[PDB]
RNA sequence: AGGUGAAAUUCUUGGAUUUAUUGAAGACUAACUACUGCGAAAGCAUUUGCCAAGGACGUUUUCAUUAAUCAAGAACGAAAGUUAGGGGAUCGAAGAUGAUCAGAUACCGUCGUAGUCUUAACCAUAAACUAUGCCGACUAGGGAUCGGGUGGUGUUUUUUUAAUGACCCACUCGGCACCUUACGAGAAAUCAAAGUCUUUGGGUUCUGGGGGGAGUAUGGUCGCAAGGCUGAAACUUAAAGGAAUU
């Protein structure tokens, strides 16, 4: 699993994690 | 360099700055040198320029104007008019002036 | 079902004076038929082809004139010179390795109504024991030379338009004042006028035409 | 590791070139990792040279050239073109002939 | 000083309106209020007088401009169009 | 290499080098009393000269100031020192 | 001496033009295009399809009466393959054999200025 | 007081009678109060300059011109609107103009036109935010201001 | 006609595809152009004009330690992405679909909005590579090649030996890399630097410590966002990795 795809993973559960935590902001 | 030129003149020779004070000093005739802006009063030009025969002075339509020939004069304030008496230790008397 | 070929009548082309054979081709019309007429139904067109043919010198195996087909009279067109064009196989050609090219662009207009844009392309050669494997020229030399490249173009066009300026242009008399500046900087090989093209003319006044037509 | 010189292909003394369009399958490469070649070769084949010249005019005329520039990709280059993966030695080796 | 931040002279459009819409603001804003410059007297004493009019404290010398700058990129190119014209128009 | 003495060495790998890396460095230059042609006498000139060197009599020209070493002006007669 | 001309032939991969025309070739003669001498897709920049196209041209040229021509090849170029398909072969040697006279052929392909892309990508065309 | 962009209060003589009217042209991005305008196919190409377009070339940019040459003001009238001019057929003179869409109009090269755009530089180009600037807005045109929603009624 | 390994969609016999006379748009600058130039890095590939810059060289000019390198901090920072307006010619993320394919949401094909690029602002990241910091003198020869400098009764310029410009040979510093052994170093590959390192110390910036978790949680902080600068822990694991050989 090549790091350009997993940096890109971890950046979808990032806008992912931020916005489910921005929920009970 | 014109620029240098009138630097020495500044830091010699007699100097007026002013439509009256270079009017006055034309009024007395001992002027040979007088350089107006190509931005300034044509109206002011237009009697400068009749003066400038009237005196027999070597006119010379400056590449600048207040803030363009008052920058060179070393001097913070605004002028158009540096009509010279007589100069230091410079020769724009024979010059591209 | 009727084999318009039949309709298309044959034609012949005709070059202005300062040609070998005035006869430069045969070629097709346009047989007059429904909302359409002879003469004015082509004359829009252009007379592109080996210069040495149209010259007869086959020294220029390469180099090509084009000419705009203007009034015909007797079936019997009489082109004008309309410019001129350059093979592409001696462009690459001259083009060699390990020097450097350079292309010239101008416009000039002539004392009797009339403006074209000629070119002057020159490239940089040897010396007479040269050792190193390139030879280049030191850049603002390359400006010196384009420097007088434009200017003598435009020194000796003032005079019978472009009917004078063929009678050098072909005779290629322009490599031989172009080469006397290049000699007293970089000596530079071929120089010539590569191609060129018209763009305003005086009108459709074929009475000023008629010097080389006659 | 590093397997060549000029890294992969000739880049030393300045920061960026400017890729060419391949001439194949238009992969863009840098300039410097352009394997060229001018096949200026003629526009006659391998047999209708001399039923050219034959059923020709003009006295053997003098025929056209046409000098054209071989770009490649690297990939599709090796997939055909002059290449082969040289020998490990020759791998530094260059020549003309 | 600092009695702001980022919102400059547009501190006043507060928590009304939008946050994009003044941003865009601030810069013509700030264009015309500013103390312009009468490049004919050589003194900075021009100024919107009204849109379109940049009257000069000194001579009292009206200017024609533009919207919001004495000039803008349209009046800027097409004044040299003219100039670069006026070369074939005399020489 | 090995042994060399850099006390008495050859004149000819002393004053090519650069008078820098060579020894104590010495100015490779020197002026020319050259003959000012219509008066009767001559000016100091230095090889670098850069800005236009001319007459003090007769004033004219002595010689155009190069990129290196001021040639003389076609018509003067240039002597070493 | 003769009526001669241009040939115009088009040396494009999967297809080949040999319309002879005029020096202004505002007025064209005949065109015969590849696919015309033979239907199967595959084989429209092929040899023997060249050879047929440039044979059935050479007929309908002794109709009109032209005797020289020049044949101007052309090259996709532009922003394809710059490279003359295989049917600006068999084409030249069509015509040849055919029996006219050939005479200042040259060229005129389209200057590829690299400005405009070529399309594929910036990975290329990975077939 | 009902347009983005200065008006010229040029006033004019009258070759015919001892007397000066005041016409009205249009204001320039690029002209002053006292600046010199003349109208006059025989006049130097500049700002303010209006004489027939069988004056200027293609590339040069005007204003206030016509659609029927001469019939004193059309086309070329607005802030931060200009018209360059391309084509230019003489002989039954004919001229090729561009206008603001990408439209393009043919005219005779007799027809009037003065030289620099109407003063506007990027006007509506800024937003009018409060919809006071929209209520005094339309306060100065027509009551077609505020505009109700036809769904809804 | 287009196109492919070969097809099909697509433009078909209201004239396509192909030829040519003209016109406009935007894009770009081919060939010349390479183990070369310049730029601080990114980069910059046409011409001219203006306006300045930069830098080697050379100088029997001026000052005179003014310097070196740098936390925090500040200018520029390709491209993507972005706010918005001049406008997308091509190409072309997405998408649509033609087949391939057991399937194909891909690879190849046709079209096509973002973007392209400009005008004014942004984010600050790239295998941003010379994976090799800046400065210091010395351990090495060679051929080249770049720029300027000196020497030549030398080549040519021939219009008179006219002045000289280009070229040829030695050397030269400052450029650019390469070749040669490598004394030495180095795990080897290699490297005139990574030499001058157990015989270990010319000054100094920054960073790293088995591997995962992980540029992640969280906080701050910059950013219009995407996210950027900043940066864990638990837990688990005795192998992971580099080079070179078989």
């Amino acid at each position: 699993m090549r790091a350009k795809w997993r940096k890109k993973r971890t950046r979808r559960l990032k806008r992912k994690r931020r916005k489910v935590r921005a929920r009970s902001k | 360099s014109i620029n240098q030129k009138l630097a020495l003149v500044i830091k010699s020779g007699k100097y007026t700055l002013g439509y009256k004070s270079t009017v006055k000093s034309l009024r007395q005739g001992k002027s040979k040198l007088i350089i107006i802006a190509a931005n300034t009063p044509v109206l002011r030009k237009s009697e400068l320029e009749y003066y400038a025969m009237l005196s027999k002075t070597k006119v010379y339509y400056f590449q600048g104007g207040n803030n363009e020939l008052g920058t060179a004069v070393g001097k913070l304030f605004r002028v158009g008019v540096v009509s010279i008496l007589e100069a230091g230790d410079s020769d724009i008397l024979t010059t591209l002036a | 079902v009727v084999d318009p070929f039949t309709r298309k009548e044959w034609f012949d082309i005709k070059a202005p004076s300062t040609f070998e054979n005035r006869n430069v081709g045969k070629t097709l019309v346009n047989k007059s038929t429904g909302l359409k007429s002879a003469s004015d139904a082509l004359k829009g067109r252009v007379v592109e082809v080996c210069l040495a043919d149209l010259q007869g010198s086959e020294d220029h195996s390469f180099r090509k004139i084009k000419l705009r087909v203007d009034e015909v009279q007797g079936k019997n067109l009489l082109t004008n010179f309309h410019g001129m064009d350059f093979t592409t196989d001696k462009l690459r050609s001259m083009v060699r390795k390990w020097q450097t090219l350079i292309e010239a662009n101008v416009t000039v207009k002539t004392s009797d109504d009339y403006v074209l844009r000629i070119f002057a392309i020159a490239f940089t050669r040897k010396q007479a024991n040269q050792v190193k494997r390139h030879s280049y020229a030191q850049s603002s030399h390359i400006r010196a030379i384009r420097k007088v490249i434009s200017e003598i173009l435009t020194k000796e066009v003032q005079g019978s338009t472009l009917a004078q300026l063929t009678s050098k242009l072909i005779p290629e008399v322009i490599n031989k004042e172009i080469e006397n500046a290049t000699k007293d900087i970089f000596p530079l090989q071929n120089i010539h006028v590569r191609k060129v093209k018209l763009l305003k003319q005086p009108k459709f006044d074929v009475g000023a035409l008629m010097a080389l037509h006659g | 590791p590093k397997k060549r010189a000029s890294n992969g292909r000739n880049k030393k003394g300045r920061g960026h070139v400017k890729p060419v369009r391949c001439v194949n399958c238009s992969k863009s490469i840098p300039k410097d990792k352009a394997i060229k070649r001018m096949a200026i070769r003629n526009i006659v084949e391998a047999a209708a040279v001399r039923d050219l010249s034959e059923a020709s005019v003009y006295p053997e005329y003098a025929l056209p050239k046409t000098y054209n520039k071989l770009h490649y990709c690297v990939s599709c280059a090796i997939h055909a073109r002059i290449v082969r993966v040289r020998s490990r030695e020759d791998r530094k080796n260059r020549a003309p002939p | 000083a600092k009695r702001t931040k980022k919102v400059g002279i547009t501190g006043k459009y507060g928590v009304r309106y939008g946050s994009s819409l003044r941003r865009q603001v601030k810069k013509l804003e700030i264009q015309q209020h500013a103390r312009y410059d009468c490049s004919f007297c050589g003194k900075k004493t021009v100024k919107r007088g009204a849109a379109g009019i940049w009257t000069c404290s000194c001579c009292k010398k009206t200017v024609a401009g533009g919207a919001y700058t004495v000039s803008t990129a349209a009046a800027a190119t097409v004044r040299s169009t003219i100039r670069r014209l006026r070369e074939m128009v005399e020489a | 290499v090995l042994v060399q003495d850099l006390l008495h060495p050859t004149a000819a790998s002393e004053a090519r080098k650069h008078k820098l890396k060579t020894l104590v460095q010495g100015p490779r230059s020197y002026f020319l009393d050259v003959k000012c042609p219509g008066c009767l006498n001559i000016t100091t000139v230095f090889s670098h000269a850069q800005t236009a060197v001319t007459c003090e009599s007769c004033s004219t020209i002595l010689c155009t100031p190069t990129g290196g070493k001021a040639k003389l002006s076609e018509g003067t007669s240039f002597r070493r020192k | 001496s003769q009526v001669f001309g241009v040939a115009r032939i088009y040396a494009s991969f999967n297809d080949t033009f040999v319309h002879v025309t005029d020096l202004s070739g505002k007025e064209t003669i005949a065109r015969v295009t590849g696919g015309m001498k033979v239907k199967a897709d595959r084989d429209e920049s092929s040899p023997y399809a060249a050879m047929l196209a440039a044979q059935d041209v050479a007929a309908k040229c002794k109709e009109v009466g032209i005797t020289a021509v020049h044949v101007k090849i052309r090259a996709t170029g532009g922003t394809r393959t710059k490279t003359p398909g295989p049917g600006g072969q068999a084409a030249l040697r069509a015509l040849a054999r055919s029996g006219l006279r050939i005479g200042r052929i040259e060229d005129v392909t389209p200057v590829p200025s690299d400005s405009t892309r070529k399309k594929g990508g910036r990975r290329g065309r990975r077939l | 007081s009902g347009r983005g962009a200065p008006l010229a209060k040029v006033v004019f003589r009258d070759p015919y009678k001892y007397r000066l009217r005041e016409e009205i042209f249009i204001a320039n991005e690029g002209v002053h109060t006292g600046q010199f305008i003349y109208a006059g196919k025989k006049a130097s190409l500049n700002v303010g300059n209006v004489l027939p377009l069988g004056s200027v070339p293609e590339g040069t940019i005007v204003s206030n011109v016509e659609e029927k040459p001469g019939d004193r003001g059309a086309l070329a009238r607005a802030s931060g609107n200009y018209v360059i001019i391309i084509g230019h057929n003489p002989d039954e003179n004919k001229t090729r103009v561009r206008l603001p869409s990408g439209a393009k109009k043919v005219i005779s090269s007799d027809a009037r036109g003065v030289i620099g755009v109407i003063a506007g530089g990027g006007r509506v180009d800024k937003p009018l935010l409060k919809a006071g600037r929209a209520f005094h807005k339309y306060r100065l045109k027509r009551n077609s201001w505020p505009k109700t929603r036809g769904v809804a009624m």
